[PDB]
């Protein structure tokens, strides 16, 4: 995205409701100039 | 403030990362440094000589 490497990836949370669900959550990360990741 | 409108981020640098990947060879050209970005609100540019 606008010429810089991203990484973009879906987590799963496991969570008690008894009863067990999850959460889904969407992550976004990048590489700095410096090489190293935010 | 009153009918001003004074500019206070800049996306300078969201530009430039694409500039950069040519290394600083380009991020300390002249070309570089004319990066333009959009206009505060409603209103017009116009040149008044």
């Amino acid at each position: 995205y606008k010429s810089r490497l991203y990484l973009l990836w879906l987590e799963q949370k496991e969570i008690t409701k008894t009863e067990t669900d999850y959460r889904y959550e969407l992550k976004l990360a990048h590489i700095r100039y410096d090489g190293t990741w935010n | 403030w009153q009918s001003y409108r004074t500019r206070l981020n800049t996306l300078f640098a969201r530009q430039l990362v694409a500039r950069a990947t040519t290394g600083i060879d380009t991020i300390l050209s002249m070309e570089t440094q004319n990066i333009q970005e959009p206009q505060l609100g409603k209103g017009f540019y116009a040149t008044f000589v």
